[PDB]
């Protein structure tokens, strides 16, 4: 029924800035308001009940305020705990949720490439795969290269969740095909660009060694 | 109460309700519900909460008896000092349990006038389309969904719907 | 203090019936200050409340308008428990289902701020059938980086862990894809240092509990 | 044939309060706001230790009753404490002129 | 008794809340009114049924 | 009043009734006649009883001065002593007078709470079978005797009576 | 407000009411014009300026506190007079803010009986020969012109009007 309104619909701050949350309702009631974290892969954790009262257990950092149609969330000082999606409700209802990012300085990653196993050369498929250890921001860009040949539409890749306790990135790229078509090729190679690297870096290998 | 709504009129209060002091109990072929009218709640809430504020801020400043000792030939001015605090004491206990009482009255009848205030907002409403069945209930005289009981809670039932 | 613990098959059969099942401790599911909430979460449209229970004099059932007719929740005394069982279930319930405790009162009146919560249950229907996970070394390299693909499972979840849950620092757990096949796949990893290589057995635990596979397999460079 | 009604909350409640018109009305929820019950003891006021004299009057400590050996040397206290009627007084008689108003400067210190 | 309260009288110590008490005239620190009434209740809810 | 009743949009009260301060006048075939509605009045009835022993037993405690006399030399301690005494009797005396005003006040809008709860206790059963005459009365659409009348009383009139 | 009509089934005042505090605003083939109920005005404004005297002579006698000078052995009876003197003015204080507040409330609980009162003082004449239109107006079902209005007002509405 009631609709709500959350802004903004995502923000990115570093540790101890202050940041503020506002939810929308079209409805002026006070209390009923209740805001909750979600930590990836958890159920919401109930903050604050009554739009100003605080559940027990929760760090002082968080406060709630406001009235009429406009509530607000403030975090005085963010914690590399506090990056989550944070959801504001009103009393059977959620608002969409916005996304507290942790932004802090940039991060070289660390890149690792595991070649397939023999156990899926059995099997008659290759999978040949890239790994991307704690680094930030987000943005990074991936090149597979095979004896020097560039390849697209045959790779796919997932990124993890911003750490909890550094608020760096990683991720895996897979780039799967035919066994035959592997041993079709000799060379494999891992190429990142990113701003945490001055130049671009590869690492390669050589089919069988 | 005072405006003749709880234990009135209506009969008495639903268990079913546990999401706010006043609501609705919709029935139609989309089922039977219950809603709890938050707006009104809030008010009463709003009501509530600002008189227990009222009640701990305006007695802050009561009175604090200290204790002063005397010598066997003050017995005088020893009781004139304790008649003097056992008076403003009981003025002061006066002053909260009248306070108290009238809270109390005022409260409840606040609930009353808040249900009675409700009932007449859907019979404003609902004019002609319905007819009030004595008991806090309002028969449709034509057929209506979820949306139009929506439509009455949230204040803009649209009158022209064709009732015979 | 309170816990609330789900179970239920993860895996239901489209237009069949789901039912998901809150066991309660520390509480009373009879209890007159609190109500029993089914909550639901998707990433299409976020949490939505389900349903309701609740005791005050019988037994009372609040259910949503997305679910008219269509969901009921039981409270059983008995085992202190109350249980969710929706019918007719389409594509669109795939979720993560919550049960949940509403019970932070304002002046004794609930507003349905939920208080406590359980750990969720993901609940997907589709027409296909259960696949048990393989499960393939990722070895180091010859400051160490090494792990886990896990891979052609269904559905989701996967839990998987490292030593019987003795290695915690510097796990990353992926969050899986789905194969053009229609089949589930992703990977764990863990760095250590390059000096353990050879004196440190790091044992790799999956469990896939609709397929009930359990498998532990020992990742060693590649000798030869 | 649909049908809309109004009602309010209730419950399995006994809590009562008074009014001016009428005496022990049920209500559902009530706040209690009067306290009645204390520990007994007598607990230190924010960390700093009262100076409970024992078994000597104000007096007695000050001039140093020689049955008052306990109180030569007091650290800071918060508050006084003394028996209504102390058994180690001026041992030797007599009196203590404006005595009670020594014991208000004391109030104080 | 080793104890520690923010507020005492000359029969007990104080660790409440509520505005008011009856416990006894004199006191010393952060604590509520003297009253000398046995019960003080407020209503919040509605007339029950 | 408060609520409109009394003075309001019934004109005034009936000599005629002796038992009850609220009460119906029917007239039918089988004449007219006047019955008090017992009920109400109790309600009345305990709520001044009980105002009363609140005014009597909430100022049991007031203050009683008692005398002191004093010296030539203790002109100060004797007009402490003095305006103490004469500040103790004056707040008395506002408490008194105040309890007094705001009870007529509460009393005089209770009475005619009760009226008005009544006339719509009876056009609450009464819905559509009668037509309000605007000053109280209901006419019957229908005939209804002397137990058709002690049904409206006693609250259990059954609506369906066929009304054209 | 407590009875529902301000800021209630009525929406809003209008600014367009200059000379009472109610009235009536009346439209037909004549023009349109407000006019001022002045009867209850008057009512309400003896209400007024009887409640601020009250509150003027009420607390005429409240307490005057004179200055007593002691020396440096007279602290227990210097601080006597002090607390005393603080007592009464705090007390005092007290009774002057409660005054305020509850009269502040029922002021404005009788602005909005009034103006609930008015609105069933039209309907109670309108019965039958009118329909409410939920806001505060009443559908006239025959054709009546300015004198109709003025029958209305002054409270001499003859009902034999035939309406269909």
């Amino acid at each position: 029924a009631i609709q709500l309104t959350q802004s903004p619909s995502s923000l990115s701050a570093s540790v101890g800035d202050r940041v503020t949350i506002t939810c929308r309702a079209s409805q002026a009631t006070s209390s009923y308001l209740a805001w909750y974290q979600q930590k990836p892969g958890k159920a919401p954790k109930l903050l604050i009940y009554a739009a100003s009262t605080l559940q027990s257990g929760v760090p002082s950092r968080f406060s709630g305020s406001g009235s009429g149609t406009d509530f607000t969330l403030t975090i005085t000082s963010l914690q590399p705990e506090d990056f989550a999606t944070y959801y504001c409700q009103l009393s059977k209802t959620f608002g969409p949720g916005t996304k507290v990012e942790i932004k802090r300085t940039v991060a070289a990653p660390s890149v690792f490439i595991f070649p397939p196993s023999d156990e899926q050369l059995k099997s008659g498929t290759a999978s040949v795969v890239c790994l991307l250890n704690n680094f930030y921001p987000r943005e990074a860009k991936v090149q597979w290269k095979v004896d020097n040949a560039l390849q697209s539409g045959n790779s796919q890749e997932s990124v993890t969740e911003q750490d909890s306790k550094d608020s760096t990135y990683s991720l895996s790229s897979t780039l799967t095909l035919s066994k035959a078509d592997y041993e079709k090729h000799k060379v494999y190679a891992c190429e990142v660009t990113h701003q945490g690297l001055s130049s671009p870096v590869t690492k390669s290998f050589n089919r069988g060694e | 109460g005072l405006f003749g709504a709880i234990a009135g009129f209506i009969e008495g209060g639903w268990q079913g309700m546990v999401d706010g002091w006043y609501g609705y109990h919709h029935s139609n072929e989309q089922g039977s519900g219950y809603a709890a009218d938050k707006e009104s709640t809030q008010k009463a809430i709003d009501g509530v909460t600002n008189k227990v504020n009222s009640i701990i801020d305006k007695m802050n400043t009561q009175f604090e008896a200290v204790g002063r000792e005397f010598n066997n030939l003050e017995r005088r001015i020893e009781n004139l000092n304790k008649k003097m605090e056992d008076g403003f004491l009981d003025v002061w206990t006066y002053n909260a349990e009248l306070l108290v009482l009238m809270e109390n009255e005022r409260t409840l009848d606040f609930h009353d006038s808040n249900v009675k205030n409700l009932y007449d907002k859907v019979r404003l409403q609902l004019r002609d389309n319905a007819k009030e069945l004595g008991n806090g209930c309002f028969e449709f005289y034509h057929k209506c969904d979820n949306e139009c009981m929506e439509s009455i809670r949230n204040g803009t039932y649209n009158y022209p719907q064709y009732s015979e | 203090q309170v816990q609330l613990q789900q179970s239920g098959p993860g895996l239901v059969k489209p237009s069949q019936t789901l039912s998901l099942t809150c066991g309660i401790s520390g509480d009373s599911v009879s209890s007159d200050a609190a109500a029993w909430d089914w909550i639901r979460q998707s990433p299409s449209r976020g949490l939505e409340w389900l349903g309701r229970t609740f005791y005050r004099s019988r037994w009372h059932h609040d259910y949503s308008e997305s679910v008219k007719n269509r969901i009921t929740i039981n409270a059983d005394t008995s085992k202190n428990q109350f249980s969710l069982q929706l019918t007719s279930v389409t594509p669109e319930d795939t979720a993560t289902y919550y049960c949940a405790r509403a019970g932070v009162r304002v002046f004794g009146i609930i507003v349905n701020s939920l208080d406590y919560w359980g750990q969720g249950t993901l609940v997907t229907v589709s027409s296909a059938s259960t696949k048990g996970p393989s499960v393939f070394p990722l070895a180091p390299s010859s400051t160490a980086a090494l792990g886990c693909l896990v891979k052609d499972y269904f559905p989701e979840p996967v839990t998987v862990s490292w030593n019987s849950g003795a290695l915690t620092s510097g796990v990353h757990t992926f969050p899986a894809v789905l194969q053009s096949s229609g089949l589930y796949s992703l990977s764990s990893v863990v760095t250590v240092p390059s000096s353990s290589l050879g004196t440190q057995t790091y044992i790799c635990n999956v469990n896939h509990k609709p397929s009930n596979t359990k498998v532990d397999k020992k990742v060693e460079p590649k000798s030869c | 044939q649909d049908q809309i009604c109004i009602g309010y909350h209730a419950n399995n409640s006994t809590e009562q309060v008074d009014t001016i018109m009428e005496k022990n009305v049920t209500v559902t929820h009530a706040q209690d706001i009067l306290e009645k019950t204390h520990n007994g003891k007598l607990c230190d006021l924010d960390g700093v230790k009262p100076l409970i004299l024992r078994d000597c009057s104000v007096a007695g400590w000050l001039l140093g009753n020689p049955m008052c050996d306990e109180f030569i040397n007091v650290p800071e206290w918060s508050y006084i404490v003394e028996k209504a009627n102390p058994t180690n007084d001026l041992c030797y008689p007599g009196s203590f002129n404006d005595y009670e108003e020594l014991k208000h400067l004391l109030s104080r210190i | 008794g080793n104890c520690n309260t923010k507020c005492q009288t000359p029969m007990g110590a104080i660790n409440s809340s509520m505005p008011f008490h009856n416990i006894h005239p004199l006191t010393i620190g952060e604590c509520p009114k003297y009253v000398k009434s046995n019960r003080l209740v407020l209503a919040t809810g509605l007339r029950n049924s």
